[PDB]
């Protein structure tokens, strides 16, 4: 019907997969047992369930979902936590053995004996399921294991279906924080290896979550569960549209459909402006006018590019919660108006709009506070080449000393990919100059 | 880590050599027929060494002989970890005796 | 109903004739005396393999015991078993045995295999219906030998339809004491092989060797070492005796182990040998199990396998096992070393599982392999018979009793004979 | 007589009939394990039509089965056990309740005294069922109902129960020892009264059973079980000596064995009536009459 | 009516034999005493137990099997257990001494002076018969006794009877785990004397049993407790629809008709497809879409054939349980459709449907599930020549060198019938062949 099936790849995807989970549960009003109180909505598999959870006839929601992980500890951790009985036994995948940072070890010496395991659980998702909308993969470019065996996971979802949409999230790599050295490496080859194949890439990155954090949620020193759970209410945000109903309506379709422009450019940004805590939302007030201009403030944003360092061409909004369309559209035409952005000619019309009318939920004993406004915003605009400017000159001097290759090299590697991948990205910035100019 | 071999007393295997004792003992047997197998003891003072014997008995029936070697049998009173062997101090009349 | 009695022949088939039937008797909690004391139903129910049953629950043994010397056997009979043994079976004579092959297999046994045949078939005829007899002897003790070779030869044609299954000490390879043993060896292989089916072949060094090695223990008696065979021997007897999956016919191990007709000398191995602190040093895991099992070391028959490579084998385990892991552990040893074993027969292995512990460790286990590992010890008693006989010296003794040459040269020649036909079978 | 048999875990009412001798049946099954109808509604429906609950089968009781009026008088064990374990859905079985039913009628008490006074003449302190249920029913104008009636009898029952003495057992021992041609027990028992080892009085019975067993005694493990529980104490540990004086058989009758026949059975002959076998057998009044109104007598 | 001869010959027949019964008696409420308290299922003896007891006139449901067997020692373990009250005394035939692997052991030296008695007892029981469909006989190749007893009884009652029914089950060796050098020989000496007398045989495998035990029902180190309860379960499946009724059945006598092509090949597989454990059943999904997937799985089989080594031309559906004739034939359309399966041009259909109602049971302390679906598979395919090459290839170096023939030449064996073996073997061999050529 109206369905997607989530692919967690990793230490990356672990922790953020449990926080969302336990969002969409206590939203829903999941008991962390997995059935209902005595209201009467077990069924045939088809209630506000029926895009999520498989609840089925032993009554009880199963999450359409499968984690794969190389190194047991923190999958042993989460089938020690509480959930247990929620999710579904094999669909937790556990490994023995480390990628070990390295993408050729993930990609080749034990990824390709997993593989096999991993498509027999997506076929027998794809058996059952009748609408197959896409996937939600997690996994991160910085990370040991979440690169080479989730490329291969993508190529061969790849070859076998081209028939369904593709969506990745990422925690970017930190731009001048580096907690490991081979991140330039499989993180670029990574990107070389995936750019032909995703539908849509989006980052994200830890060092502005942190800033939000202390600027606006008024803490100092934040924590993953408060990381994991701000990405979980963002793609909960993003999802809202498939679970609840509204007055104008869009579909992750809608989003490849309508804010890639070209080939290849398909990696714009994302943000979530009502970011306050309990007083601040107690004593102050939100509306939709300085919800638009704090999500188009140039820190909001959680990724170090100044907009008016580049030029805004697409941008898609997500309000949730009530709202009229008046204000929404005056206010759209007032930044229309203003004169410290920036639009390219290509772009007279970039706006797509889409309202929902339930309120976005709120998690007990955490930091957010009680939501009657909020939006999801997505803009592509040229600034981001910059991050890939200081990866460029940043992977050119590791190369021009033949740094660490021997490890890859003695594990069976050959200079090819080492090479290939700095033209491929090269020819990625090339596009960006040669888009942005007019 | 390495063992060693025990320790035994010169002084108990030389000094009293084939010191010997006798004594008559008695048993209940299942079989009405032996009530009066007059069996006899015999010990040594060189390892609290017990050696039990049968002297022939004339046209009465049973064969005579030895029915045991000389043993260390382990005392009834002393534990798997203490190998008293029925130390002799406690031989009297009419004693309560159990082995094998 | 199936029935085994034992047959003890000879100054050490005195030996482990006492230890064995000790060892069995405190297994099943019969009393020195013989009045059964009944804690394990199953023992009581499956007694009558080996014991008939008498009045007021006391149980003859039907074993019979020969010897020459009355010494020896009042010895044993002064043993704190020898009340539960027969006056009946205490059959003996009056010579000297002159440790003298030839003497027994002439002079001596010919006024006592006579009586000793009236008591093996009378009880024979007294039990129902026999498996065969086991027969603990010496193949260089001198009048075990001269004995046995007579009784297996008659018994033959007695009976052509039962297992005649026999238990031979092997002459330490370094030192025989006497001096005509392997002279002796050569007379009694002969007949040995000619009239048997199955043979046990056991050296006293390797057993030493076992004692330096996990007893550890620096003084041991020839008592100790017949503890451990008294041990070796009850681990193939279990199976009858002991209910759940497992064959345990001794003709099932025959027909699963022969290859060919006169294929007959066999090798044992036993399983965990416990340390001085291997108590509470040792996890008893099927891993390590069959790791100790199929070992070079505890290995005690004759001499390193190492140098040939495994016909065939077969091992029954005591415990509660199950099938999945001696399966794998099988695949795992095939797979170690695929050419250590002979390609003449693939899965050369065979497998038993009897549902009964010991009385006191959970698991244990008994090995059993037919392989090309005797060819030193023959080739041995090849150079030193050939070269004491080239001077024919020690043999005027011989000539007074009656003997002649030609018999030496044609035990030599079956004897080489088999040497060949392991070497062109397995080479 | 027919078998219906409530399946409470598909609501279906199974119809079953077992073959009489020389008679008009040669049927049996009759509704293949089916959920039924409420005879109660119609053809043309709007709303979820009913069907037969669990509440209605009490006992003695009218019911139609799509059709055939089916009547239903008596009931087994088992379903009175369950009948009376939760009565949430089944106040019926609750007695109780009766208990106020016949406390809420007074004036009534000695005309039930005097009833019951003359019902008997001798005062043998048990009464016939038939009796006992005319005279309720009387009592209750006819209002009350089988389950009900049922039920106080079998808490007011007589206690009857009884086992099979020793005399059969010995006797059974007996014969099977003649059988066994170990008849003499002189071979056993002299044998025992030596064997006792360590004794001042008696003994473990685990140890006359090991000597038993490894005796090879002829009998079964079964009878020795029930012979031991005969012969046993608060510690197992009987008189040896007069347990072997007893089981030896140097005096003793000879009986012997009937049929295992199908009579006192019910699909086969001992009643088959309206008091079909027979629920509780006898009963007695005073206790019931005492706990009703049984004031100015004895202690009340 | 509806009633069925048993036959238990040998070591391993007798007590899977047990395991089974232990099964019967609880789908009918039998008691290991054998009499219920007050309450009435008896009647002329003519009701739905009465396919396989007869509670005659003492109310003891009698089993309408036989036990034989040479080694009194099992026999009496059952003799002394739980449930010799309830089997007939002196049906429990027992004899006194082995037969030591050897065929002609069974078959020359022990089985003539015992096929009387068992012949006798059979007959006896053949009287009190009316309808006997006929007799499911349980023997071993690898019988450490049983194939050359079951030789001979096979062959006398199929001469005396030629128009009842016979229908085998064997466990068959395995392609390379080894309990008996010596299994080869009595295998081919059984296959050639059978081949021209049974009707159907069903073979299957103690390590296949394993892989699944472990792989799904994550039995670690089972027993044949547990896979011997598996075997019953199957043998009770295919039996429901003679027990119980519904909307259509099906019988042995189709089983004969339908699933054979030919004389001599009568070699089909079994499979039960929703082996599963508690909580899998507990809190998950099955129904007869998956179900037929997981059924046609190649791997679930109990024999290790390869299905794209192999090619099909007969399966048999047993769908017990809640399952219709919509989604029965959607399944199989779907899976005619799907390409993998490549059906030979024989039968344009390749399949026969049998339904019941009744769902399956569960035993006490076991490992099956509460499951409302199950379905039995009978399939009959070409993959299974590969295992008679490999047994004749397994065979034909040790002939050539002749290893314990002396045994058998002593027990008074030639070597004729050795020879005619093999080219039997390779009749079969081409037989296959050439009913695969098209
Ligand atoms: N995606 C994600 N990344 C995190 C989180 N916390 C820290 N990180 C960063 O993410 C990276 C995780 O990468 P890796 O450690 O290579 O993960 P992996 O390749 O899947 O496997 P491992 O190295 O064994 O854990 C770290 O380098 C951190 O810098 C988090 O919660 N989620
Ligand atoms: N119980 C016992 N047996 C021993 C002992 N030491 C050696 N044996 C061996 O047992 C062997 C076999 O003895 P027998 O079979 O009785 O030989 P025999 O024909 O009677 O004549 P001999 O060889 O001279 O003894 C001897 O040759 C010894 O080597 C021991 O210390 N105790
Ligand atoms: N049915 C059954 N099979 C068993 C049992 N225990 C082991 N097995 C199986 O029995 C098969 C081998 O049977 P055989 O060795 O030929 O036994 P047999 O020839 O009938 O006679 P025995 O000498 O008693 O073993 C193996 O494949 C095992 O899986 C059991 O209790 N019941």
């Amino acid at each position: 019907m109206r369905e997607c099936i989530s692919i967690h790849v990793g230490q990356a995807g672990v922790q953020i997969g449990n926080a969302c989970w336990e969002l969409y549960c206590l939203e829903h009003g999941i008991q962390p047992d997995g059935q209902m109180p005595s209201d009467k909505t077990i069924g045939g598999g088809d209630d506000s369930f029926n895009t999520f959870f498989s609840e089925t006839g032993a009554g009880k929601h199963v999450p359409r979902a499968v984690f794969v992980d190389l190194e047991p500890t923190v999958v042993d951790e989460v089938r020690t936590g509480t959930y247990r009985q929620l999710f579904h036994p094999e669909q937790l995948i556990t490994g023995k053995e480390d990628a070990a940072n390295n993408y050729a070890r993930g990609h080749y010496t034990i990824g390709k004996e997993i593989v096999d395991l991993v498509l027999d659980r997506i076929r027998k998702l794809a058996d059952l399921c009748t609408g197959l909308q896409g996937f939600l993969i997690f996994h991160s470019f910085g990370g040991g294991t979440g690169s080479g065996f989730a490329s291969l996971l993508m190529e061969r979802l790849s070859v076998d279906y081209g028939k369904k949409s593709k969506l990745e999230f990422a925690i970017y790599p930190a731009p001048q924080v580096s907690t490991a050295v081979v991140e330039p490496y499989n993180s670029i080859l990574t990107t070389h290896t995936t750019l032909e194949h995703s539908d849509c890439a989006f980052m994200v990155d830890n060092e502005a979550i942190y800033d939000i954090c202390r600027r606006n949620l008024d803490i100092e020193r934040p924590t993953y569960t408060n990381l994991n759970r701000l990405i979980g209410q963002i793609v909960s945000s993003i999802t809202a549209s498939l679970r609840f109903d509204g007055a104008l309506n869009v579909d992750l379709t809608e989003f490849q459909t309508n804010l890639v422009p070209y080939p290849r450019i398909h990696f714009p940004l994302a943000t979530y402006a009502p970011v306050i805590s309990a007083e601040k939302a107690y004593h102050e007030q939100l509306s939709v006018a300085e919800i638009t201009n704090a999500c188009f403030e140039p820190a909001n944003q959680m990724v170090k590019c100044d907009p008016r360092h580049g030029k805004y061409m697409a941008c898609c909004m997500l309000y949730r919660g009530d709202v009229v369309p008046k204000d929404v559209n005056a206010a759209i035409a007032t930044i229309k108006t203003k004169r410290t952005i920036q639009f390219v000619d290509w772009c007279p019309t970039g706006f797509k709009v889409g309202i929902n009318y339930q309120p976005p939920t709120v998690v007990p004993g955490g930091d957010l506070a009680k939501v009657q406004r909020a939006v999801c915003m997505l803009s592509n605009t040229t600034a981001i080449a910059e991050a890939w400017a200081r990866l460029d000159h940043k992977f050119d001097l590791m190369y021009a000393k033949r740094a660490f290759v021997h490890w890859y090299v003695g594990e069976g590697m050959e200079e090819g990919e080492f090479s290939e991948a700095r033209e491929d990205l090269a020819a990625l910035e090339k596009d960006y100059e040669e888009v942005g100019v007019d | 880590l390495i063992p060693k071999a025990p320790r035994k007393d010169v002084v108990k295997m030389l000094m009293n050599d084939n010191k010997v004792l006798r004594y008559l003992a008695a048993l209940e047997s299942p079989i009405p027929e032996d009530k009066d197998r007059r069996f006899v003891f015999s010990y040594f003072l060189a390892t609290d060494m017990i050696s039990i014997f049968e002297p022939p008995v004339r046209n009465s029936g049973i064969i005579g002989g030895k029915f045991l070697g000389r043993t260390k049998v382990v005392k009834s009173f002393s534990p798997v970890d203490n190998p008293i062997y029925y130390s002799p101090s406690d031989f009297f009349i009419g004693a309560v005796i159990e082995v094998f | 109903m199936r029935e085994i009695v034992h047959l003890q022949a000879g100054q050490c088939g005195n030996q482990i004739g006492a230890k064995f039937w000790e060892v069995i008797s405190d297994e099943h909690g019969i009393d020195p005396t013989g009045t059964y004391h009944g804690d394990s139903d199953l023992q009581l129910e499956r007694i009558n393999v080996y014991y008939n049953e008498a009045t007021g629950g006391k149980y003859v043994p039907r074993a019979v015991l020969v010897d020459l010397e009355p010494g020896t056997m009042d010895s044993v009979r002064s043993g704190p078993f020898g009340q539960i043994f027969r006056p009946d079976n205490f059959v003996f004579g009056q010579s000297g045995a002159g440790n003298n092959w030839a003497k027994g297999h002439y002079t001596e046994g010919a006024e006592l295999v006579d009586s000793v045949l009236d008591v093996v078939r009378k009880e024979a005829e007294s039990c129902d219906c026999l498996q065969g007899f086991q027969l603990t002897h010496s193949l260089g003790g001198g009048t075990g030998s001269g004995m046995g070779t007579l009784l297996i030869s008659k018994i033959r044609e007695e009976y052509p339809d039962r297992i005649m299954n026999t238990f031979s000490v092997v002459p330490s390879p370094k030192v025989s004491d006497t001096v005509v043993e392997p002279y002796n060896a050569t007379l009694s292989v002969h007949q040995l092989v000619e009239n048997t089916d199955e043979t046990y072949c056991i050296d006293n060094e390797a057993l030493y060797d076992i004692c330096f090695r996990t007893l550890k223990l620096t003084t041991p008696t020839y008592g100790d070492l017949n503890h451990l065979v008294s041990a070796t021997m009850s681990g193939v007897t279990t199976c009858l005796r002991f209910p759940g999956q497992l064959n345990a016919d001794l003709r099932k191990l025959a027909v699963n182990m022969v290859p060919f007709p006169r294929l007959h000398f066999f090798m044992p191995g036993f399983a965990p040998l416990t340390s001085r602190g291997s108590q509470q040093y040792r996890a008893l895991t099927v891993p390590e199990l069959t790791q100790q099992m199929f070992d070079a070391k505890n290995m005690m028959a004759a001499c390193d396998p190492r140098h040939g490579r495994y016909l065939t084998v077969a091992a029954v385990f005591r415990g509660r096992m199950s099938m999945k892991e001696v399966d794998e552990q099988m695949l795992n040893v095939q797979n170690k070393n695929s050419s250590y074993f002979v390609e003449w027969i693939p899965n050369n292995v065979k497998t038993a599982v009897c549902d009964i512990p010991p009385r006191g460790l959970k698991m244990s286990a008994t090995f059993i392999g037919n392989s090309t590992a005797i060819q030193e010890l023959f080739k041995r008693i090849s150079e030193q018979f050939t070269a004491m006989f080239r001077r024919k010296a020690f043999l005027h003794w011989y000539t007074g009793e009656g003997m002649d040459e030609m018999e030496f040269t044609e035990a030599e020649s079956n004897m080489n004979d088999l040497v060949s036909e392991y070497q062109q079978y397995q080479d | 007589i027919f078998v219906i048999a409530f399946y409470l875990s598909d609501d279906t009412i199974s119809v079953f009939e077992p073959i009489e001798n020389n008679s008009g049946n040669a049927g049996g099954m009759f509704l293949k394990r089916s959920r039924v109808k409420k005879p109660g509604q119609e053809v043309f429906k709007s709303e979820f039509s009913e069907y037969i609950k669990a509440e209605e089968l009490y006992i003695g009781a009218t019911v139609n089965i799509n059709g055939y009026l089916f009547i239903l008088l008596n009931a087994d064990e088992y379903t009175l056990n369950y009948m009376e374990n939760n009565t949430d859905k089944f106040p019926y079985s609750n007695f109780e309740l009766a208990i106020q039913k016949l406390k809420q009628e007074k004036s009534k008490s000695r005309e039930i005294t005097q009833v019951f006074a003359a019902a008997d003449y001798n005062h043998t302190k048990v009464v016939p069922y038939n009796t006992f249920r005319d005279i309720l029913m009387s009592i209750t104008m006819g209002k009350l109902i089988d389950q009900e009636l049922i039920t106080i009898a079998r808490h007011y029952r007589v206690p009857e129960i009884m086992d099979p003495d020793l005399a059969y057992l010995i006797a059974r021992a007996h014969e099977k020892f003649k059988k066994n041609i170990f008849e003499n027990f002189d071979m056993f028992i002299y044998n025992c009264v030596y064997e006792d080892r360590e004794k001042k009085g008696v003994l473990p019975t685990k140890d006359i059973r090991r000597m038993c067993k490894s005796s090879r005694l002829p009998l079964d493990d079964d009878f020795l079980d029930c012979l031991l529980s005969r012969f046993e104490d608060k510690d197992h540990q009987i008189n040896y000596e007069i347990f072997f004086s007893v089981l030896n058989w140097r005096m003793n009758p000879t009986p012997d064995l009937q049929a295992p026949p199908y009579l006192k059975e019910k699909c086969e002959d001992v009643w088959v009536g309206m008091p079909s076998p027979i629920p509780v057998k006898y009963v007695r009044y005073l206790d019931f009459l005492i706990d009703v109104y049984g004031l100015e007598d004895n202690m009340l």
